[PDB]
């Protein structure tokens, strides 16, 4: 019944108000204690008084345009205030997002045209501050971004997000286009899916345009000026409601497909988007957006969404700040940038660092390779031409900087070197020794090796202090995690550098401190290792890849086992039993190294040879070995899924602990941000450090839960789950 | 429990097909009064002011079997209108719930002659007409892994080897046993030909029936495609994670048919049978109401079985005839596997792969079914079962008098 | 009689109203569900597998109300899969049809543990969603002359000389003596608010009720404007050829609210609730349907309340309390009038005129408030009624314990 937050017994003013002499308000958002507009306590506020300004001299106003002084227009919630959201709390957060939305709504309820003048980025409550208006013009400036990403914080469109899209799109079309995954569109597309309807090419146009739009509205629709289409009498919405013969006849399919799509996995943000959207749909407006806000503040009070807001919001803006940067160093710039290695990785390498705008002079052993990883880097502009993204002036700027050569003395000018030979330490010895002295004595020395040890590598090189590790993931074009590894020579300035080179093209880096498997390969080894344990002690290998899942990774542990080579791993395995035994410590084997070598015995090593876990044919992976049940006798051993699912969960944050303990990584938010972007830790969880502070389940929910759990695990399956003495008192 | 429970009189209309079936044109109404005017024939001095309800089974309660359908047979038929008329719902087993409720009542001694059965017009109302709780809301769906019926009997045969040969030998055998059935005069008495309001024959025979039906001809079948839309295989498996791929062995041919029809039975106590000059037939002997895991729904006639076997103090020894709707073949030939059923005494007329199954009628028809066999046959005991949606089941036993 | 139903638990949701209605943002399925949890919050040990059914009543089982709204609360609920589930409509009377069903069923023998009771969001699902048998037939709807309850409610006050202050006069006492009821506490045990997944509070009081209304207020009011379409008045008066105008006394003010609710009563055998550490709070003595004329469509109480007492060998001086839903004022006032039921007996915490009359659930709704008011005075027995569409009639008489 109020714009206010508080109706009983002084925050900032946010919003700015200017009435021109045809009555048209234009409302500009402007918040004072920072750089981006937020629907933070101020905003409710700021917006409350002017919602209410705007009734109250309804009879002198004939048009809204709502505007931004910042460069982006709008971009997300007071995530701080929604982290520490209790269950007890829901009243205040149901409240909240109610204020907001009656807001909105007697904005979109003025019987006045109302236009958003979207100047940068409209992100979250953003673009449904601009959903809510009747008319969206977009500037099409570069950096721009709209689009209800929510999701991804395990939240939901809590604004009107869900509300409104669904009367403008219809129920499918608003939850696989806009909703369920938080896709972000550049303006173009925004405006082409329907997110915004008009575009101007620079930001000045933009509130004239919009009164242009206003003044123009009125002469030619003058009864529907400032009414939404499901606010007329004849509105029917897009695909049909649920009563909609067509939409019931597919209806009690979308949840299905929802959960193939998920896999089963515990995300209860896409469940309750999909819940709020088709039950919205079966009532009006108002009560379709009250019954929005039950489920927002059902997500915004669970864990899984606390799990998320700590990873992809506060841990990705720690790393993005400099959290893992060394402290106080300068910025050291790079002119040309020399790969050692065109292949898998050193292409797509040069790739990276040509579209950030950096010189690259790739080197392979002939010129013939020398050019199969530029090569590669055509194959993604010929697609990224195709698809009508980048442009032909910007495409053959980009290979232009790629310099392909066999020339060791072409490294002359180059102070970055990243290394992509392959795993041979002599070998890379040998390539860095041939080029220390032709790059500069400022060059920085990377290496992209993922087993051998930055320690041993740094000693081929005089200046040790400038060798590093700089570790990519393949592919190298598309995964964003950089592994930067520090050795026991490497200077904090090399790590700097590093550091901010990541940034420039684009990339989240996690320092790490120079060990065994570094993190991403040890921990990811303990999840693959517990599912062929699981297989040797007689559990069905399909419920080992269910399990995989429905805990929520990217790819079952078995088929994620042919991927990786079997003969890899067991390379892994006896690298580290000489490790150990060198050191005089008696190995104990894990269980799964058994099974390894039963399956290397019977000359099915993975996916290379065609034949591992899977069957495979043409390429194409095909069914699960039909003999492997009768090898392993798979079906005598039937422990409860959840015990699976736990078993992988708890060995990779367990070893991640184990990582924090020994000095291996820096940070929990290292952690998180580095098991979710690098081994495909699943995102609900927050990452393997926040899913012991985050774990729940029978036992209850925190870290003691994790350790009551782990122990409870341990007397069953073996006693790698007991928890590390730094998770007890 | 005191009044015994007796079935005077169990009829059905011939089974109409859904693709230019004969009784398209006719209302469901019209099916249930149709086989009123044959129990008045039966029995011209009737006092109808006697029966005290009339309990249908409709799946599908919309349009022309909405507002109590019932209700409307009972004053479309001039019957008395202190003769009550009540529809329910249990999916597959309401046309045997029906009778099961009208049973009760009797036993409660509370109610003395009741007319219960079904009637299911699929070509004129189709399933999931009218909507459902589970399918439309998300979030129920979510929890309850919701999956068609289809699914759940590959699912059965997948996990109990049943090859999809193994499936259409059983559908084989069922368009055999209702030709059979048709041909020695079987179902001359219990099946009223539908005709118009002229007198006009419509319908006298199930015409969904394939009397000429081969090994070749279903083997050249295509398997289902609620189903054909994305996600229902995944999510079966993600409950039964052990199986690795769902083997599609159901088709249309041996998996029950759309088909429209209505049945009714005469229950009553002995007392209104002897003051109306009714000879009884067959006694309920017991009834039960169970179910399994509502993914493999149709699993759910085993416990009903076993619990209704358990009441009437009987196994499956004691049991003459087996009648389980023919809902796909995969769950009768589960059904026959779970309580060693031999195979001569189980579905003995064919079932609804042959002759069809009209959802809120099938549970009535099956029983007046097995109460002729079982005076044809001279025998004694018969057990009437139907899988149900939503992972439930139901199961009566009959004595003949 | 050897086996007697006992009701151990009877709760029922606020009723929330028609326009800008607290529940009209609830799915009906979810206010079974909180019934549900309800039933187990009082009950934390309860052995749900001995539950074997659950009965629910719904007069519009369409949308949100179709596909057995009954098994979708037993799945949604997480009861267990063998609990049944089975949607019924006996129109007016399908929540205490649903109760009556269920103490026959474990009269029976064959039920242990049934939940029985009703829903009906009729905010979310209008009357004639389902649409109708009788009127989609033009050929039925002209034979049994429809016309709607209003008008025969209308044609009572008619032939009975109820005049618009009669009718109104009682409307006044019901909104007083539900207002008396709920500033007594006398509904604080049975009313079960309905909370959201947040926990947070939507409804927790009958917000159809005004406490505050005024004999002068209920005369400003105008006549109810189905019956607006015309031909209703001819058609009745056709059948009533002896009066020759309707006088049209019934107002949104004198009838039944429409409202959202639900009810929930837990029922079953001594040996089951001592099973269960069940108290008993009162015994089902006896059911009985019948009907009236079907063009006035609101006189079967009177047959079915007679029914009943000659059934369980009582009389009207035998009864503490009589429970008559207040569909129509003249309804109420005519039943007063046959059976000379004193006005100190006759719905004492008010009804439906006030609080409102969810068509599925009001039957289990009323019967709980007997339960309770029994309970209070420590009265003996009490009778409950409702009157049905298409003329028919149920009653029950509950005996405290
Ligand atoms: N393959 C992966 O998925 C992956 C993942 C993480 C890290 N890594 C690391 O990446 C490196 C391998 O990169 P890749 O997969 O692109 O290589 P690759 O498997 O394509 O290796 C073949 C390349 O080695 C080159 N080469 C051999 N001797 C050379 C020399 N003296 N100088 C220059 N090039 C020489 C060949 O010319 C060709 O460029 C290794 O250090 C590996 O541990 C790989």
């Amino acid at each position: 019944s109020s714009h206010h937050h508080h109706h009983h017994s002084m925050p900032d003013n946010t919003i700015q108000w200017d009435k021109d002499a045809d009555g048209i308000v234009t409302l500009t958002m402007d918040d004072p204690s920072g750089s981006t507009n937020v629907m933070n306590e101020a905003y409710i506020e700021s917006m409350g008084k002017a919602v209410d300004r705007l009734v109250a001299e309804k009879d002198s106003i004939t048009g809204v345009v709502v505007a931004s002084a910042k460069k982006t227009f709008f971009a997300g919630g007071d995530v701080k205030t929604m982290i520490q959201a209790r269950p007890e709390d829901a009243g205040d957060v149901f409240n909240t997002v109610e204020t907001i939305k009656r807001q909105l709504r007697t904005l979109e309820t003025l019987g006045k045209p109302v236009v958003a003048a979207i100047n940068g980025a409209a992100l979250g409550g953003g673009l449904e501050i601009a959903l809510a208006c009747h008319h969206r013009i977009a500037a099409d400036v570069k950096g721009s971004q709209l689009g209800l990403p929510e999701v991804t914080l395990g939240l939901l469109p809590g604004g009107g997000g869900v509300t409104r899209t669904v009367r403008m799109f219809g129920i499918q079309n608003a939850f696989v286009s806009v909703l369920a995954q938080g896709t972000r569109f550049k303006p173009a597309k925004a405006k082409e899916i329907g997110l915004v309807d008009e575009l101007v090419a620079t930001v000045e146009e933009l509130v004239p345009a919009a009164k242009a739009w206003i003044k123009e509205e009125l002469k030619a629709n003058p009864d529907g000026a400032g009414v939404q289409p499901w606010d007329k009498k004849g509105y029917k919405m897009p695909g049909g409601t649920p009563s909609s013969p067509g939409l019931a006849a597919i209806l009690p399919s979308f949840p299905s497909n929802l959960r193939k799509q998920l896999k089963g996995a515990p995300m209860p943000a896409p469940r309750a988007i999909l819940a709020a959207a088709v039950e919205g749909a079966q009532v009006d407006f108002d009560t379709a957006s009250r019954i929005e806000s039950r489920y927002f503040a059902s997500l915004v009070t669970g864990q899984v969404a606390k799990n998320m807001m700590q990873a992809f919001f506060f841990d990705l803006q720690a790393i993005n700040a400099g959290g893992s940067r060394p402290e106080g160093i300068g910025k050291t710039p790079i002119k040309r940038i020399g790969v050692l290695g065109a292949g898998m990785m050193g292409a797509g390498i040069a790739y990276v660092s040509a579209k950030a705008g950096y010189e690259v002079v790739l080197k392979d052993v002939s010129l013939e390779a020398a050019a199969k990883g530029k090569g590669y880097s055509e194959k993604l502009e010929a697609k990224a031409l195709e698809r009508g993204r980048t442009t032909q002036e910007r495409s053959d700027a980009l290979l232009a900087r790629i310099t392909p050569t066999a020339d060791a003395a072409d490294f002359k000018g180059v102070d970055f070197v990243i290394e992509a030979v392959f795993e041979n330490q002599e070998l890379k010895h040998k390539v860095f020794g041939e080029i220390e002295d032709i790059v500069e004595p400022n060059a920085i020395l990377g290496s992209n090796t993922s087993t051998l040890p930055i320690t041993g590598l740094a000693t081929g090189v005089k200046r040790q202090e400038d060798f590093i590790g700089i570790h990519f993931f393949s592919p190298v074009d598309k995964m964003p995690l950089v592994e930067i590894i520090k050795g026991e020579k490497t200077s904090d300035e090399a790590l700097a550098r590093v550091f901010d080179y990541t940034l420039a093209i684009g990339k989240t880096p996690i320092v790490v401190n120079d060990s065994r498997g570094f993190f991403t390969s040890r921990v990811i080894g303990t999840f693959v290792n517990e599912a062929l344990a699981m297989l040797g002690e007689g559990v069905e290998p399909a419920s080992i890849e269910q399990a995989g899942s429905q805990a929520g990774y990217p790819a079952p542990p078995l088929q994620l086992s042919d991927e990786l080579n079997l003969e890899l791993m067991h390379k892994i395995a006896v690298a580290t039993r000489k490790g150990v035994e060198d050191a005089g410590g008696t190995y104990q084997p894990h269980p799964a190294e058994a099974v390894v070598e039963k399956m290397i015995e019977l000359g099915r090593s993975g996916r290379l040879k065609g034949a591992g876990f899977y069957e495979y044919a043409d390429g194409k992976r095909s069914g699960l070995w039909p003999g492997l049940r009768e090898t392993f006798k798979s079906g005598s051993s039937q422990p409860p899924l959840q015990d699976m699912i736990d078993r992988m969960l708890f060995a990779e944050a367990l070893e991640t602990q184990k990582c924090l303990d020994e000095g291996v990584l820096t940070s929990t938010a290292d952690a998180n941000i580095g098991s979710i972007m690098g081994i495909g830790f699943p995102p609900w969880t927050g990452g393997s450090a926040q899913f012991i502070v985050g774990y729940s389940g029978p036992a209850g929910t925190g870290k003691a839960a994790f350790v009551a759990r782990a122990r409870e695990l341990a007397a069953a399956y073996g006693d790698r789950f007991l928890p590390p003495e730094s998770l007890l008192s | 429990m005191s009044e015994e429970a007796f079935i005077y009189e169990a009829i059905r209309t011939p089974r109409g097909k859904q693709k230019n079936g004969s009784l398209h044109e006719v209302k469901p109404l019209s099916l249930v009064v149709g086989l009123i005017d044959e129990l008045r024939k039966r029995h011209p001095d009737l006092d109808e002011n006697l029966i005290s309800d009339v309990i249908l089974g409709c799946v599908s309660p919309v349009g022309d079997q909405g507002g109590d359908i019932a209700r409307a047979a009972v004053l479309a038929s001039g019957m008395p209108v202190t003769s009550g008329g009540v529809q329910l719902n249990r999916f597959c087993a309401s046309g045997l719930e029906a009778v099961n409720t009208a049973a009760q009542k009797v036993r409660s001694g509370w109610d003395d002659l009741v007319l219960a059965g079904g009637v299911e017009s699929m070509s004129r109302v189709p399933m999931g007409s009218d909507g459902g709780a589970m399918g439309l809301d998300p979030a129920t769906n979510y929890d309850v892994m919701f999956v068609p019926q289809s699914i759940g009997a590959d699912l059965i045969a997948t996990i109990e080897g049943f090859s999809r040969e193994d499936v259409d030998a059983y559908a084989l055998r069922s368009q055999q046993k209702a030709a059979e059935a048709w041909s020695g005069g079987y179902f001359a008495k219990s099946v009223v030909p539908v005709r118009d309001q002229n007198g006009l024959l419509i319908l006298d025979h199930d015409e969904h029936m394939r009397p000429d039906t081969t090994k070749e001809g279903l083997a050249k079948l295509k398997p289902a495609f609620l189903a054909a839309l994305g996600g229902f295989d995944d999510v079966a498996l993600q409950k039964y994670h052990w199986v690795e791929k769902i083997n599609h062995v159901h088709t249309g041919g041996n998996s029950s048919g759309i088909v429209d029809g209505a049945a009714l039975v005469m229950i009553g106590s002995a007392a209104a049978g002897k003051l109306q000059g009714l000879t009884p037939r067959a006694r309920i002997v017991a009834t039960a109401t169970s179910g399994a895991d509502p993914v493999i729904m149709l699993t759910g006639p085993t416990p009903a079985t076993r619990k209704v076997l358990d009441r009437a103090g009987l196994t499956v020894d004691d049991i003459d005839l087996f009648e389980l709707n023919e809902a796909f073949a995969s769950v009768v030939l589960k059904f026959q596997k779970d309580l060693n059923i031999p195979d001569e005494k189980l579905n003995v007329n064919g079932g609804a792969i042959a002759m069809g199954h009209p959802l809120g009628a099938t549970g009535a028809m099956i029983l007046g079914t097995m109460v002729d066999e079982l005076e044809r046959r001279n025998a004694r005991r018969a057990l009437i079962t139907l899988c149900i949606g939503g992972g439930m089941g139901v199961a009566t036993i009959i004595e003949r008098v």
